RNA sequence: CCCAUGUCCAGGUUGAAGGUGCGGUAAAACGCACUGGAGGACCGAACCCACGUACGUUGAAAAGUGCGGGGAUGAGGUGUG
RNA sequence: GUAUGAGUAGCGAAAGACAGGUGAGAAUCCUGUCCACCGUAUGACUAAGGUUUCCUGGGGAAGGCUCGUCCGCCCAGGGUUAGUCGGGACCUAAGCCGAGGCCGAUAGGCGUAGGCGAUGGACAACAGGUUGAUAUUCCUGUACCAGUUGUUUUUGUUUGAGCAAUGGAGGGACGCAGUAGGCUAAGGAAUGCAUGCGAUUGGAAGUGCAUGUCCAAGCAAUGAGUCUUGAGUAGAGUUAAAUGCUUUACUCUUUAAGGACAAGUUGUGACGGGGAGCGAAAUAAUAGUAGCGAAGUUCCUGACGUCACACUGCCAAGAAAAGCUUCUAGUGAGAAAACAACUGCCCGUACCGUAAACCGACACAGGUAGUCGAGGAGAGUAUCCUAAGGUGAGCGAGCGAACUCUCGUUAAGGAACUCGGCAAAAUGACCCCGUAACUUCGGGAGAAGGGGUGCUGACUUCGGUCAGCCGCAGUGAAUAGGCCCAAGCGACUGUUUAUCAAAAACACAGGUCUCUGCAAAAUCGUAAGAUGAAGUAUAGGGGCUGACGCCUGCCCGGUGCUGGAA
RNA sequence: UGAAAUUUUAGUACCUGUGAAGAUGCAGGUUACCCGCGACAGGACGGAAAGACCCCAUGGAGCUUUACUGUAGUUUGAUAU
């Protein structure tokens, strides 16, 4: 659930977070861990690429079969996990061969819940099937786009697809953000929601967690120097004196569509909202 | 006042070493500017 | 290198000859040598049981006469520890 | 500014959630105590910073000193690479 | 090059005085006695950096802001000893290089394998002495790790003991805060104990004065205690195998038992060494130096040092790799222990190190990582004075003018000064009582405002309390908030123009808009390639606003954007 | 013991006036034995600095844009692969 912190201090006047009730183990497993840099933004060649990142808490990552190629050997859920990479929940499972590995964990799932994959898996949530062999209507996450390479677009928290048809080899999809595409159909998807729906609505309250977040500060560029935004400069404060305003570069901020007009996949897209 | 030069043998060696001039190519000008120029210390 | 270009000469000091009144000798040797090397060069030299080697290399030490300035040249100085049931070496 | 790896923050204080018990109830909201020990919380050394003032201003100093000053478990200071 | 200013400013924060000595010459050097300064340091370790500044013996040409017989200066000599300390012959992070390869006007850029690379991980020693200068290094004892040869005792010889992988597994292996608790440094130096001595200034041979009031590493035993349920069937898998490892079901046990882990304690080590002090000639012992050597208890306090990230909680969810253990695959006729002996490389090791040796042009009032860092009073590493120990500041003497600076008092008044209460003054610790508007009910608040505090006896059930005494005054000194009323800005903690602006400026959580379906979008770059992300619309990027509350009206004609289409 | 800035030479008075228009130095008149010491700071249009205000240069640099001319990218098409 979430917590509602009492406003001892200005700071934590009206800070919300998790109460983590969802979560078994602060105990992680040894074996499916590997290590983070933090990129901070910069690249191969040190620039910052990418503004407002780095300086945050250390993690580790977490391997995650997003794939699940392992068929017709079920997997018992034990323990469900934080996982600071993502927002949403994790969860381990033992495959009866022995093997060890993390899955998202989905909406509804409990420990000692019993998971599949294949054409012969069930309709229940955990399970991984094609969408050759999932009907209409039923809700899904972790969907792949390319067999084999795993799942690629539902992996985040309260966030919901929804199989809506068929077109031949292809299956007929609803995204979160409201786009409707053709994806390839021997894709493997897993049925649910992805999990802590209430991610969403935990105020923060401090510039310090967005920092244990990893998240910088914002510069906006009414206040920079003309040199450093095309917004900057100006006696007193000023508004933006110009037509459509912009990013640092030239891109406009507002309307302008970046998505390119070339992209193969326009032929598979069928209804965008986004 | 702390001030520019904080020595260190090793982050001398490591940027203005005869390692390092001799593996980037600018730096095989600078030494042999330093020979040019007649340098008893090329690095 | 060779056993007899190892050792280069004796170092005559007070410590030295203090240390040779309890059985310890003091000797210069080739910068590049070893341990052992002095080791084998004395036994051979003086048919003497080597019991432990101690090694120094000394800075080279400024100097300056007139104008010019430079340098005194590196140094390796050997202390050879023997035995009993062994000959002194005589210098 | 950042990456990794380490390290430092005398002492004292206040007393959030949670929990327990006793009331109260048809049972609860609720209340009273105790526990607990949170905080970009408080006071304040080192540490960090530089608000004012005087002095210095061919300075002890190519930006300081003194008298006070702000922060001081964090968005902290600092070291090495 | 030499003048001018001018023999002027300055001689760089602070306490020295005296007697003797050395010497041509003494405020300045040496010895000594008093005195003062530091003491969470102005002390003792030590990384870096410096790189000979260290020690001895001479010197006073220059340097030292004066002098100088002296020095971190000059001259001649010497000085740094490691199987165990730190680093390499061990491991790897960030980052770097990079066979081949990819990309590219050239040059080259990127990057795989594989390597390098500590600030981390792993890794066998410590007590004393000793030099003028080195000390876990040298010396004496006592060990430990890896290895070699030999002797002795065992057992394996190919249905084969043992070694055993780069292969499989485990382990290594980790955060922040918070208290309890145990143990031990440490301290009181309270107590006893040992040694020495009765003070001439009025008193004391006693509950007087002073000083001290120990010892490893290793071996053996023990252990405050702390973790962890463990055994067994049917199995599946562990790129092939496996007695090892992982796990699905199933039974029994779970206050338990078993298995690990442990600070520390005791006995040895130790018939040794240290140690108050006493104290040798033949004297460069021109001695306090060889040398000799007592006792080393009890009680109280008591550590975030350690057990130990052990436990609890929390969210921001906290390196890896190798050593190490096991498994077999493989290999294999030699291996295990006891004893004796032997071997163990390379670099550093001096000295400075909150500084006159480093960085600042200087022997510069600056800065310089970490460890130890005692006592009384005290919560305390604050503060005052002291301990161990170390210093006496590299110009002085006198006279005690104006004026400048740093300080201290002040009649009456009390902000009339002033741009302005600037500066200074006043408050300041602890205990108790008491404490408003407003409020996001948390606060405001240490509000305000008051009172008390010393000493000596009784008294408690250990803090209150009573009585008495003294002073102008009792946190008697030092160290510690001035407060209140109201208004504007910004909500807040934070950041900011290194060197004239600390702010109402920036950020901030929050809000909103917009883009983006994943080879994302955006960005760096010729491109490869990379960040974004080892993420995936509750994610990411960009613009604006800026906690919270009530709100956020009308305008799409214009300029843009989006979509459309004859 | 031992500098520095500065410095055309200097035996370097005052009033009034003159004068590149505000004189230690020219004039007329007045006052004043020679040399110093400590203090002050009215002047030497004192020193420091080729005015930063202003104007000029067919000077420069940064910045803006519906100034000009271009261009990297973005996009559309043709053609080749
Ligand atoms: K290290
Ligand atoms: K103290
Ligand atoms: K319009
Ligand atoms: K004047
Ligand atoms: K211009
Ligand atoms: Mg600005
Ligand atoms: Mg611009
Ligand atoms: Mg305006
Ligand atoms: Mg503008
Ligand atoms: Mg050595
Ligand atoms: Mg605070
Ligand atoms: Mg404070
Ligand atoms: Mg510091
Ligand atoms: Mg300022
Ligand atoms: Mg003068
Ligand atoms: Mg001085
Ligand atoms: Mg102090
Ligand atoms: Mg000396
Ligand atoms: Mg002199
Ligand atoms: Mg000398
Ligand atoms: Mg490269
Ligand atoms: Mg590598
Ligand atoms: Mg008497
Ligand atoms: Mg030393
Ligand atoms: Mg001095
Ligand atoms: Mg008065
Ligand atoms: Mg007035
Ligand atoms: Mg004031
Ligand atoms: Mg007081
Ligand atoms: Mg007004
Ligand atoms: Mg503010
Ligand atoms: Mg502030
Ligand atoms: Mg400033
Ligand atoms: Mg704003
Ligand atoms: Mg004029
Ligand atoms: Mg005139
Ligand atoms: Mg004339
Ligand atoms: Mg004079
Ligand atoms: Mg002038
Ligand atoms: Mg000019």
């Amino acid at each position: 659930a979430i917590k509602k912190y009492k406003p001892t201090t200005n700071g934590r006047r009206n800070m919300t977070s998790s109460d983590f009730a969802e979560i078994t183990t602060s105990t992680p497993e040894k074996s499916l861990l590997q290590p983070l840099k933090n990129n901070a933004g910069r690249n191969n060649n040190g620039r910052i690429t990418v503004r407002h990142q780095g300086g945050g808490h250390k993690r580790q990552y977490r391997v995650i079969d997003f794939k699940r190629n392992k068929d017709n050997v079920a997997a018992v859920v034990k323990t469900i996990e934080y996982d600071p990479n993502r927002s949403a929940n994790i969860a381990l499972v033992h495959y009866e061969d022995g093997v060890k590995a993390y899955i998202l964990a989905p909406k509804g799932l409990e420990v000692g819940m019993r998971l599949v994959s294949g054409p012969e898996a069930d309709i229940k949530v955990g399970n991984a099937l094609p969408l050759e062999n999932i009907p209409v209507g039923t809700v899904i996450h972790n969907i792949e786009m390319k067999p084999g390479k795993g799942g690629q677009l539902i992996r985040s928290a309260g966030t919901s697809a929804q199989v809506l048809g068929k077109e031949g080899k292809y299956v007929l999809i609803r995204l979160n953000s409201g786009e409707v595409r053709m994806i390839l159909a021997t894709c493997r998807a897993t049925i649910g929601s992805v999990g802590n729906e209430q991610h969403e609505l935990i105020n923060i309250g401090k510039a310090g967690r967005s920092r244990w977040m990893r998240k910088r500060p914002t510069v906006r560029g009414s206040v920079m120097n003309p040199n450093d935004h095309p917004h900057g400069g100006g006696e007193g404060k000023t508004p933006i004196g110009r037509k459509a305003p912009v990013s640092p570069w030239g891109q406009p901020a507002i309307g302008y569509k970046t998505r390119n007009k070339k992209a193969k996949s326009d032929k598979l897209i069928v209804r965008r909202r986004t | 006042m702390k001030r520019t030069y904080q020595p260190n043998k090793r982050k001398r060696q490591k940027v203005h070493g005869f390692r390092k001039r001799m593996s980037t190519k600018n730096g095989r000008r600078v030494l042999a500017s330093r020979r040019r120029k007649g340098r008893k210390v090329i690095s | 290198m060779e056993l007899l270009d190892v050792i280069k000469r004796p170092v005559i000091t007070e410590k030295s000859m203090l240390a040779m009144d309890e059985k310890k000798y003091t000797f210069e040797v080739d910068t590049r040598a070893n341990k052992t090397l002095v080791k084998q060069a004395v036994e051979s030299a003086f048919d003497v049981k080597v019991a432990n080697v101690n090694i120094l290399n000394v800075r080279p030490k400024f100097k300056r006469m007139g104008k010019y300035a430079g340098y005194t040249k590196k140094r390796r100085k050997a202390i050879v520890t023997l035995t009993e049931d062994s000959k002194e070496i005589q210098l």
